[PDB]
């Protein structure tokens, strides 16, 4: 055939774990791959409704689109079938990142040097921008009212594993494993669970400042 | 392996020992009868199991260990038409025919051995020793390459502890292991015996011994119920007997597999036990009546196209169950819903 | 990593009282023996030790071999080296060590009614259920996983010819050299297998080629098990300035007695 399908397959996940998922991958991506990506969505049937989708928002970039409940299960499946991952929970909030990702791409012009910006855009509810104060406290009311789950009272010494051999065998595990992957990974998931939670929050983020903020205020305590 | 057109082969249980009584000179064109005979056997060990004085007949007799030679191919074996010949339980590429007949007496039926004639002695209801495992008492051992010493014991004793020193070949101790199995086979009760060998040897032993009664199966011997089993099946039993089964039975694994045959007619269905017990090859079971049994199938195969899967293999449906599930236990995952789509025919 | 002895899982099955585990390191070595070499210089008149069998083409091939341990004016059990399974526990008064060691002897010699007895009565004492059952349960267990090893070794070497000792004192006509042969096959798999990696034969049999080491014999196999006694002599000495400054290292050649009995048998298989 004309079309490499194998490698537009590999660029459309690479693109959509990238966007979507937000997993720990992070290189530049060239117009190449979003080309790529919307062609293989284009020729598979299966993906037509997800093309549709991308499609719509060209025009319109500012609204989640109207559907039907089976539409959105056929459209879970498409997606969980593309990424091969059904262990995992992309029910609605994965989709809606997507489209402002996209609608945030599509919509933008060409640029030398990246972009760079924050997934914070394009949040659903129409709900006025909200005050970390005012969410904390109106959500905190709900926690504070009820239902707690176990009541562990005399509380017994943290156990330890007395075995010296149980603990050299993990180190030996463990040692090959590089600790900055590690880190890296650690820090760049909680950062995105932040970004997905305080999105859906429908609040105004601190950008470089509460995060970089902890992470200054870590960096002097321990130093000064 | 194309074997030479010369070659009589006869197979038994029994040949263990020498069998002196069905020895016998053979004449070639000269129509002479030839007294010198000269006989073959696998390890010098041998030798000592072969009377010089149980063959009336032959004038003069003269043993020699068969070692493999390289100069002379099976296809045109060497003739000697001075002197009768006659194998026992080769192991290497038969290379020496004598006048006339040449029979091999052999309790193994190689690859070698395979294209040529056959004359099988089949056995009648034979014995299936018992395997176990000690985790109390008087283990017996057995020298194996060596099984006609303990002849006696082998007859009385009860317990055995198959020994094999590290110089024996695999064929070798194929071969005394077969001797020893014959044995059993023919004991007047079941003896117990285990091996003192590393597992990984143990099933390539048993794989060559199965593949060696397919090889009689395929010649027309009698099929024999006794056989060996694997031994990832072996911790599956021990599985299901550590979930339930409190004791150590003699044939535990008869015992499993007969406590289900008392279930497998009147459900009409394959007990699992069997199922894991064993791509493809499915097992089924008859009744005289006209009926399968994994889904109740027909005598004929697995229907191509019976009915349509509309309402079942429809996302929406198996979603809506899922989410129905899901919500009434208050999982959030871990259930999976899978349509009943392994209907060949009710 | 794992250590092999028995004596190395001792244990006071008291659980108010401190143990001892005085088991060398080399205990955890897979080498053969199955003592520790504090534990077999403790119970035993033994001292692990190593001979090298070179050839004219300097080839390695080494074998284990044990020491003396007693002197000269000892006499009785203190000359048996280790006893047969009647004559063990007067040897040893096992009432006098601790009752794990002497659970783990009787073991040993397969002396059951013994293992029975402290069972049974040890069901008696209170707070045996709570965790002492469960100490003998793991010493019990650990003991057999030791010893089931070791039978089935010593059986097959029992069948058939790879390695043939034969503990016939050599020069016949010597002492009384006593053909102990099945006293020896009367001991336990693990008592064979550490009376045959203690002592080496005097004659050795490699393919066609013969070794000899030792002129006479050194221990000797009794009724009472195997007592370091030299047949036809007195016994050997155990060691257990100027002049001094003028001797510098001048192949100090060990004057220790180590054990050299028996006749072998090696065929061209075994490694």
């Amino acid at each position: 055939e004309l079309i490499n399908m194998r490698r537009y397959r590999n660029a459309a996940r690479k693109l959509i774990h990238h966007y979507s998922l937000n997993s720990t991958s992070s290189t530049e991506y060239k117009i190449s791959d979003v080309v790529m990506t919307m062609i293989f969505l284009l020729r598979s049937e299966k993906y037509h409704s997800l093309f549709k989708l991308l499609e719509t928002t060209f025009d319109d970039y500012t609204c989640r689109p109207q559907m039907t409940q089976v539409q959105t299960d056929t459209l879970l499946d498409a997606v969980r079938s593309l990424l091969e991952m059904p262990s995992t929970t992309i029910d609605l909030t994965t989709v809606d990142i997507m489209r402002s990702s996209f609608a945030r791409c599509f919509n933008s012009p060409i640029m030398r040097y990246a972009k760079i910006v924050l997934l914070q855009n394009v949040a659903l509810q129409r709900d006025k921008r909200t005050t970390l104060e005012e969410l904390l406290i109106e959500r905190g009311e709900k926690i504070q009212m009820l239902q707690p789950q176990q009541y562990i009272n005399s509380g017994t010494e943290i156990p330890f594993c007395d075995d010296a051999e149980f603990l050299n065998r993990l180190l030996k595990h463990i040692d090959p494993y590089p600790l900055s992957r590690m880190y890296y990974n650690a820090a760049n998931t909680m950062f995105y669970t932040t970004m997905e939670n305080y999105a859906v929050s429908n609040c105004k983020f601190n950008i470089e400042d509460y995060n970089n903020i902890f992470k200054v205020m870590e960096n002097i305590r321990k130093h000064s | 392996m194309e074997c030479p057109f010369q070659i009589q082969v006869c197979i038994s249980d029994r040949f263990f020992a020498f069998p002196h009584n069905l020895v016998e000179p053979q004449s070639d064109v000269g129509n002479k009868l030839i007294e010198n005979l000269i006989v073959y056997v696998p390890t010098d060990d041998d030798r000592l199991y072969i009377d010089k004085k149980q063959f009336p007949k032959f004038n003069s007799v003269l043993v020699y260990r068969h070692e493999h030679d390289v100069n002379i191919d099976s296809r045109s074996p060497k003739k000697t038409a001075s002197a009768t010949i006659v194998y026992w339980n080769p192991l290497v590429p038969i290379t020496e025919i004598g006048a006339g007949e040449t029979r091999v007496f052999s309790v193994l039926l190689t690859n070698n051995l395979f294209y040529c004639n056959t004359m099988i002695v089949h056995h009648e209801n034979p014995k299936c020793p018992i395997e176990f495992t000690y985790p109390k008492s008087n283990l017996r051992p057995i020298a194996c390459e060596i099984p006609l010493s303990h002849f006696k014991e082998l007859v009385e004793s009860n317990d055995f502890l198959l020994c094999f020193n590290l110089e024996t070949s695999t064929m070798v101790k194929i071969l005394s292991l077969k001797r020893i199995f014959c044995i059993f086979q023919y004991r007047k009760q079941p003896a117990r015996y285990v091996i003192n060998l590393p597992h990984e040897e143990i099933d390539n032993l048993y794989n060559k011994l199965n593949w060696e009664r397919t090889r009689r199966l395929m010649k027309g011997d009698v099929p024999s119920n006794c056989a060996t089993v694997n031994r990832s099946s072996l911790k599956y039993i021990k599985q299901a007997q550590s979930l339930l089964g409190i004791p150590d039975y003699s044939q535990t694994v008869v015992d499993f597999v007969k406590m289900f045959q008392k279930i497998i007619f009147p459900y009409q269905l394959v007990p699992n036990v069997i199922i894991k017990l064993n791509l493809f090859c499915k097992n089924d079971s008859i009744a005289i009546s006209s009926s399968g049994i994994v889904p109740i199938n027909m005598p004929d195969f697995s229907p191509p196209n019976t009915f349509d899967y509309s309402d079942y293999a429809n996302r929406t449906n198996i979603n809506f169950v899922t989410q129905r599930v899901l919500t009434d236990g208050g999982f959030s995952s871990g259930i999976t819903v899978t349509p009943v789509k392994y209907n060949y025919y009710l | 990593r794992v250590n092999r002895c028995i004596f190395a899982s001792i244990v006071s099955f008291d659980a108010c009282i401190t143990y001892k585990s005085p088991c060398s390191p080399d205990a955890y070595h897979d080498d053969g023996w199955f003592i520790c070499n504090n534990h077999l210089i403790k119970r035993f008149k033994m001292s692990k030790m190593v001979l090298p069998i070179f050839d004219e083409d300097d080839n390695q091939f080494k074998m284990t071999i044990a020491r003396h341990l007693v002197g000269n004016k000892e006499r009785g059990i203190k000359r048996i080296l280790i006893p047969s399974a009647t004559n063990y526990q007067d040897v040893f008064n096992l009432n006098s060590m601790m009752q794990a060691e002497q659970l783990i002897f009787h073991l040993i010699y397969n002396n059951e009614n013994a293992v029975n007895t402290i069972c049974d009565n040890l069901k008696y004492t209170e707070g045996f259920t709570s965790n002492t059952q469960r100490v003998i349960h793991s010493v019990y267990a650990t003991t057999k996983s030791i010893l089931d090893t070791t039978n089935p070794n010593t059986f097959c070497s029992r069948v058939s010819r790879d390695e043939l000792r034969f503990f016939d004192v050599t020069n016949a006509r010597a002492l009384r050299g006593g053909a102990g042969d099945q006293l020896f096959n009367n001991y336990s798999g693990f008592l064979q297998n550490l009376i045959r990696r203690a002592v080496a034969p005097e004659y050795l049999q490699i393919d066609t080629e013969e070794l000899r080491f030792r002129n006479c014999a050194t221990c000797i196999i009794d009724e009472t098990g195997l007592v370091a006694s030299v047949p036809d002599g007195p016994e050997l000495y155990n060691p257990i300035r100027e002049l001094d400054r003028t001797l510098s290292g001048y192949e100090e050649y060990p004057t220790y007695v180590p054990l050299f009995l028996g006749y072998q048998i090696i065929n061209s298989e075994n490694n």
